[PDB]
């Protein structure tokens, strides 16, 4: 597949997302449980609750649909659905809303995407959240100054950043230490106090989230510059309007 | 024929039934199987005798928590079952022996009513459904006890509820799968008003029939409100035949090849690669490392492209056996089709564009609900010319138990009744045998 | 010169707009506000006195954890905090609202001709100003028929009258001048005669309803009202017994076969009856704003000022409480009439067509969509890109996407003459803005705008429809924030470039003309800067009627 | 049979046609030609060409007043109607050899279009009659001319006005006698939301086509709103008959007595003697110089008593040669005629009631109008259940030119392509042979 078509950085970035035959940079390790807390749906120790009997109790009459279709392991299990949440800043995080929503259906299985200018979300089954949660903290989907996990009161991706290069939020989730250089997420998505911070890494540099952010902007690579990106938009603009006349 | 062309159709296991059949044998405005359901649609009538019992024994009529201490009546309605039924076709039927039929259910507590066809014949619309069935239910109850003069009112309250105060039947113990004309969003509606869930409670959950009861009722609507005239009909026709009734087994060999592993992203390649194979689009230019497709059909690309639309919700919310995220493969099924191909997503934006209001609506604060109470005629759903609705029924069908407003609890008694009826449960059946059976008459 | 939203940047921020950073968390909260330190204030005030909980500032999150901002509004030099362009809390807001509520436009020529054929009976200048202080009696609500009526108190009804228009100046001249909304008068020459001619001979009245009774019932009840005290006094002013079979033909004419509502009825999932805010198509919005025959040789001013009318009507009042509530939708709307930024990015795109092909010179066609909405919308983001406070400020992309692509279409617009082409740019600086920031707006703000390129030139049963015809309730449109108020500008705009004196209806553009309106539309946005401030004296107060 | 009785068939000429035809005969569940009326008007559009070209020409679209400088278009569509009306049609059609019709009037100015009833039999209801006709002649303006993608929006406002912003087709240069479903006052209404003066114009003034329409209407939707089911159905097929039918030729001769010098109080005296002499009312009881008249039969009571009020209207408004004293006709018949016999009025005092409201909203400032604009959906004379407005058709049939809102200033585009219809403009004709080739099938 081809995904999108361009020739910036931007652009290539952009397929990158989407390509699971790309690997994701892994940046930094965060345990199962760390990844459990930042979630916040249940305690460590604690297990996974169900909205439903497990499938196989259920006795279903013949479909060949629900035969073809194999079901996520939360949905044999049971677990309820739940989410994770992002916001990405316009100044050079590595992904952005539309980036998230498109690789996450060409990624992952069973999956609820939504994109926002403020907020992008996923929401599926429980266990299955926390696979994938893992890879979106650990990788270049997520950047611990430019990107933060926020599932209520989301302002800060169009903001002016703060003196240490970190979005702005209202909650205060992600604290940078002046005096080590990393960041701790103190606080769960929805806002509540941890027990124990979780480490998020070191920042990305100027020059590496050049290499790799998905905005375009005059400071970086301009939309208007990637002739080819624009030329398909335009297309797809007088195709669909064509094709509602006649 | 006034198109040239034909498909292959199929049953709800995926094997062949009929070769090479013209696409207008599937038209609503020819296939006798298509006008037997719009018609049973419009003539049947689900009537809970239990529960106009339980309102008269109590009072209880006109609306939630409504009552009227003091009006209680206390009738054997139930256990009198048969009379008042059959009291009831002798005053709804037209003729002896006519289309009529009236089934008690569930030991009397339901009855499936079908009021003749030849009254619609004779009606600008469809209400003479539930008003000729109430109102011969409410004689007959009143003639089976000798109620009196004093209290039949109470009878008719607890059949057809506070209307004519109210608008609708608010409060009544029928049912129905269309709704009152006033509540059309515009003129050539009706068909649209019909709830998800209704659907996936007549067709018991089978992923294909529910997928095909919507898309008939759907693309129905859209010969009835213009939209498939002239230029657009042979769309229409498509959609219908490819999205709706797996023409060319094309969404069922979609699913077979994505169910066990698959994406929203993987279904968009599979479909775009069988696209090209079978000359929809064609490389019109190459940018850099990209190529642009084109075609000179795109009333079949989008039918193409509306198969795939289809099948990525079925794998996409049967992987999750949770309907939620139809709403989002509706939208990135689209968004990603076009910045992969360089070619309009199905039905030129517009599914697209009810996805992104659907998602809104089905995430927030301000109106909606889960996905099973849309419906064609929903603000949040118009949009699209009967390219998106079939596959929330879809979804719907495929969810294990993840929803409140569940099918099982707005829909039970329309699943009771209506289920009955073969071609509601069943049109996929219906609908091929019929093209097949008239396909060298087109 | 500096961009037209440098001075309201400064004023809100100590950086200079171009600065990348600044410092959170230390202003102390809401502390920092003087309006959030009068509503902590006002909530503990009104919670002791009722005896249940209400505004309090530590319930949720803590407002102000960044500046809570001024802002400027467009065409003024006044800067006011949010809450005070909140519609609840503007009273100049509120008044507009209830003067299109309450107008509605009534002819007298069905009427004049049931006198001279049915009763054979004479209408001339004469009759009609008798039958004009007739109804000035009767339309507040008081009697001139029946003994033992009770009325209305006239000062409680004040703002409520009947004036005419006709395209005939002969009569026009010999009506008394104290009921005449005179042509001539109120716009410049070439746009008066304009509408002299649309309307021609025909007579029509402009009937106000008291802003009491529109407050205490509802859009439907005007037209109804109206129709009741114009039946009285043709009966009074003309000697008919006082009701016979004639009567009914003045009623159907005034309620059915000679009125004009400002909005038609919805259907039945946003019930409503006539003259509510989502009848009202966007041509009659640009035409009730008045900015078209003061401001003619600025076709930008006249577009952004229907702009700011109709984003605020439409989003504020409309779809933040007719079809919400709650807090709303404030600033989705102030982004349209605020800051001078919607102000620059039109006075771009305007230049830019000038110099290429002169107003209302370009091709209406697709190359001519492609180029302008395209490069006006560039410049509209690269502003939010070079400045970092701009950013900031509109900081919801539903905000920034209505802005730019108002701008976007509105500049087509006043290229090719023609809202359609207008509309289509519009649609296309969606998706060039959706491809460049890799956002948009909030959840469900796209439906339309993935739908609109399609349905721009479709003409199917609920597709198709000139822009100047569609509303609120064109089905596309019908649920979200962030576009009607600019799709009116689109629809106000080729015709300010055009010189037209109206966009739809010439008699809703002549019915506004009048300076007897309590709400003053030749200047809307100096009008809602006048209500922040609490200096705006609205009509309908019950102060006369309750105790001191 | 499901009932004994039978009337005797007339001409409008008060000559026999059939006797002896059993009442069910002419019950719109069984009579061919009420079915074929009742299709028809469900399925017939008025085209407005001339309007469509001038609205054009002038850009004066989407209601009145309005217009939009700079969107002129001026197409000659009069000079090529045929051309457009043979490219609309074959949209318009399902196939060669169905019941479309579209047939030029005026020189080409109007056309007169007749949907295919087969669109119908898989519809909900009735609004593909407009909306398949203009999007029709939408698509052949624009082909016939190649309207650019750019001005095709304004033909498309031109027919179809600002629908959908507006519910209803506000500026429509299209028309028919239904309107649209959402303004029925309940479900069932349609057929009685039909103004009285395009059944006056299609009927050609003629008084007794002008009471038969009416009545077939009125009736007709009686039916399906359950009205006319079980307990009350012979009472509206026996009024049918003897109001709308002039069955045994009641009504013409109550008028041939009563025509030259009568009064309401002349034809009451002498209908109270007819039914006398027919058995159908006797002396119960005699009180002080005042006999108390009985029935056995109150459907049949009700019939005479509706044949008539029918021939009362016709001698009241006919001497007048003016419409509005209906009002009073329909009132004062029914009162005197109570007092007259101790027995009930017509519809059980809901004629009386219907006819105390229209002589108000008939007369004063609050609304309604002239007697034409009324109709059995409007509120204030919807409450009789189909016994009103037939009399209003017959006076307005008989004005001279006394209204200001007059068919011909209402109805005009609906006289020139409506009262072409042969079964529209003569429904007496029809239903009585219809009638008497069912007869032993009953
Ligand atoms: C969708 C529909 O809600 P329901 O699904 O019918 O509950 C509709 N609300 C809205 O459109 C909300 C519009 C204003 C709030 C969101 C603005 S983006 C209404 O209340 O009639
Ligand atoms: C009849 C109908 O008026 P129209 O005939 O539709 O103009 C109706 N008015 C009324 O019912 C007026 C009732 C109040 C005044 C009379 C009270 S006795 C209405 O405005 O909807
Ligand atoms: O977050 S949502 O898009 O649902 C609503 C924005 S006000
Ligand atoms: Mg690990
Ligand atoms: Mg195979
Ligand atoms: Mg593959
Ligand atoms: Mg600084
Ligand atoms: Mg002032
Ligand atoms: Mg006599
Ligand atoms: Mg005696």
């Amino acid at each position: 597949a081809q995904y999108y078509p361009g020739t910036t950085k931007v652009a290539q970035n952009r397929r990158n997302f989407c390509n699971p035959e790309y690997e994701l940079e892994k940046l930094r390790e965060i345990s199962d449980e760390d990844v459990v807390k930042i979630l916040g749906h249940r305690a460590p120790g604690e297990e996974y609750p169900s909205v439903h009997p497990p499938l196989e109790e259920m006795d279903e009459p013949e479909d060949a649909i629900r035969e073809m279709v194999e079901p996520i392991d939360g949905a044999k299990a049971g677990d309820r659905v739940r989410y994770i949440q992002f916001t990405d800043s316009m100044y050079f995080a590595p992904a952005q809303p539309y980036v998230r929503s498109r690789a996450y259906l060409c990624r992952y299985r069973g999956a609820d995407a939504g994109t926002l200018s403020g907020r992008q979300i996923i929401e599926t089954r429980e266990r299955d959240l926390e696979k994938i949660s893992k890879e979106l903290l650990e990788t270049e989907f997520f950047d611990p100054a430019r990107s933060g996990v926020r599932g209520k009161s989301v302002h800060g991706h169009s903001l002016r950043l703060d003196e240490d290069g970190m979005m702005f939020d209202m909650l205060r989730r992600q604290i940078y230490n002046k005096d080590t250089g990393r960041v701790e997420m103190v606080k769960n998505q929805i806002g509540d106090e941890l027990d124990e911070p979780v480490d998020l890494g070191e920042p990305l540099d100027e020059e590496t989230l050049m290499e790799k952010t998905t905005i375009y902007r005059v400071d970086g690579e301009a939309y208007r510059d990637d002739v080819e990106a624009v030329e398909i938009m335009q297309r797809i603009h007088v195709l669909r309007s064509q094709g509602g006349f006649n | 024929a006034k198109f040239e062309d034909k498909v292959d159709l199929y049953d709800d296991r995926g094997n062949l039934v009929e070769e090479q059949v013209p696409l207008e044998a599937l038209s609503p405005l020819r296939n006798p199987a298509i006008k037997s359901i719009v018609q049973g649609i419009k003539r049947t009538v689900a009537v809970n005798l239990e529960g106009i019992e339980n309102a008269l024994k109590t009072a209880k009529v006109g609306g939630p928590a409504c009552k009227i201490m003091g009006r209680e009546l206390d009738l054997d309605i139930v256990g009198n079952a048969e009379s008042i039924a059959a009291a009831a076709k002798e005053m709804i039927q037209v003729t002896e022996d006519d289309d009529t039929n009236v089934e008690l259910l569930g030991g009397g507590k339901r009855a499936l009513v079908q009021v003749p066809s030849a009254r619609f014949d004779v009606a600008a619309e469809y209400s003479a459904a539930p008003l000729v069935t109430a109102t011969a239910f409410v004689q007959a109850i009143i003639n089976e006890f000798d109620v009196s003069m004093y209290d039949a009112n109470m009878v008719k309250a607890a059949v057809l509820g506070r209307y004519p105060q109210s608008v609708e039947y608010m409060g009544a113990n029928i049912a129905t799968m269309l709704d009152i004309p006033q509540k059309l969003e515009g003129p050539g509606y009706a068909l649209r008003n019909i709830m998800v869930n209704h659907v996936v409670a007549a067709t018991l959950k089978n992923t294909l029939q529910a997928a095909a009861l919507s898309t008939i009722l759907e693309q129905t609507a859209m010969f009835e409100m213009g939209d498939a005239v002239g230029a657009f009909e042979r769309m229409h026709l498509l959609g219908l035949a490819y999205q709706g009734m797996n023409a060319d087994n094309l969404v069922f060999d979609l699913v077979k090849a994505n169910g066990k592993e698959g994406t929203v992203g993987s279904v968009i390649a599979d479909l775009v690669e069988r696209a090209l194979e079978d000359g929809v689009i064609k490389v019109e230019k190459e940018l850099t490392d990209y190529k642009v497709y084109g075609t000179d059909d795109l009333a079949m690309w989008n039918a193409y492209a509306a198969a795939g639309l289809m099948a990525a919700t079925m794998v996409n919310q049967g992987a999750a056996r949770a309907a939620q995220g139809v709403s989002s493969t509706l939208l990135y099924y689209n968004d990603l089709i076009e910045f992969e191909t360089g070619l309009p997503s199905v039905d030129f934006g517009k599914v697209e564009g009810t996805a992104v209001g659907f998602s809104f609506f089905s995430h927030s604060i301000y109106g909606g609900g889960g996905p099973g109470i849309f419906n064609g005629n929903h603000i949040v759903t118009r949009h699209s010319k009967g390219f998106a609705i079939p596959c929330v029924a879809a979804a719907m069908a495929l969810d294990a138990g993840t929803q409140m407003f569940s099918p099982e609890a707005t829909s039970g008694l329309i699943k009771e009744v209506f289920s009955q009826v073969d071609e509601f449960r069943e049109p996929l059946k219906y609908v091929v045998e019929a093209a097949a059976e008239i396909k060298n008459e087109i | 010169a500096d961009k037209l939203f440098i001075n309201a940047l400064k004023k809100k921020f100590e950086e200079s707009p171009e600065e990348k950073k600044t410092t959170f968390y230390t202003l102390g909260g809401w502390k920092q506000s003087e309006r959030k330190t009068e509503f902590v204030n006002a909530g503990k005030e009104v919670a002791a006195k009722r005896g249940i909980p209400q505004y309090n500032p530590d319930i949720g999150t803590p407002l102000g954890q960044r500046v809570l901002m001024p802002y400027q509004v467009s065409t003024t030099d006044t800067y006011v905090e949010g809450d005070d362009l909140h519609f609840v809390n503007n009273a100049a807001m509120q008044q507009m609202w209830d003067d299109i509520r309450r107008t509605v436009i009534v002819g007298l020529n069905h009427a004049h001709a049931v006198i001279e054929k049915r009763l054979g009976k004479e209408v001339t200048p004469e009759t009609i100003t008798h039958y004009l202080e007739t109804v000035n009696h009767a339309m507040p609500g008081a009697a001139v028929v029946q003994e033992h009526m009770v009325e209305t108190h006239p000062a409680l009804v004040a703002d409520s009258y009947v004036k005419v228009f006709t395209g005939n100046d002969e009569i026009a001249d010999e009506i008394d001048p104290a009921f005449v909304i005179d042509i001539n008068k109120q716009f410049p020459e070439d746009q008066a005669e304009t509408l002299k001619a649309e309307v021609g001979d025909g007579i029509w009245q402009v009937v106000r309803i008291p802003t009491i009774v529109s407050r205490t019932c509802d859009g439907a009840t005007t037209s109804r009202w109206s129709a009741m005290q114009i039946g009285m006094s043709m009966i009074s002013a003309y000697k008919q017994a006082a009701g016979e079979a004639a009567t009914g033909d003045f009623a159907y004419a005034a309620k059915h076969a000679e009125v004009i509502h400002m909005g038609t009825y919805l259907p039945v999932r946003r019930a409503r009856g006539e003259n509510e805010p989502g009848g009202v198509p966007f041509g009659y919005l640009a035409d009730i704003c008045q900015s078209s025959r003061v401001n003619y040789e600025d076709p930008v001013r006249v577009s952004l000022d229907v702009v700011a009318t109709g984003a605020m009507l439409y989003d504020q009042i409309w779809l933040g409480s007719y079809m919400s509530g709650g807090v709303g939708f404030t600033q989705y709307a102030t982004a349209a009439y605020t800051d001078n930024i919607l102000d620059d990015f039109t006075y771009f795109g305007k230049e830019y067509v000038e110099d290429k092909y002169g107003l209302c010179e370009a091709p209406n066609n697709m190359d001519t969509v492609l180029d302008v909405a395209t490069e006006v919308t560039f410049y509209g983001l690269e502003q939010y890109e070079e400045y970092p406070a701009l950013l900031e400020d509109q900081f919801g992309g539903s905000q920034r996407a209505a802005v730019v692509a108002a701008a976007a279409g509105c500049s087509t617009a006043f290229a090719t003459g023609n809202a359609q082409t207008g509309l289509s740019g519009w649609y296309l600086s969606m998706y060039l803005h959706k491809e460049q920031h890799s956002r948009l707006g909030f959840y469900g703000y796209d439906l339309q705008d993935q739908c609109g390129a399609s349905n721009v030139f479709s003409i199917r049963g609920d597709e198709g429809l000139p822009l100047e015809l569609r509303g609120p309730n064109y089905p596309n449109y019908a649920m979200n924030v962030g576009h009607q108020g600019e799709y009116a500008g689109i629809s106000q705009a080729p015709h300010a470039a055009r010189g037209d004196a109206f966009v739809f209806n010439p008699l809703v553009k002549i019915a506004f003309a009048d300076d007897n309106l309590v709400f003053d539309f030749t200047n809307v946005r100096g009008e809602f800067a006048k209500g922040a401030l609490r200096e705006f004296e609205p009509a309908g107060e019950r102060a006369l009627i309750t105790p001191a």
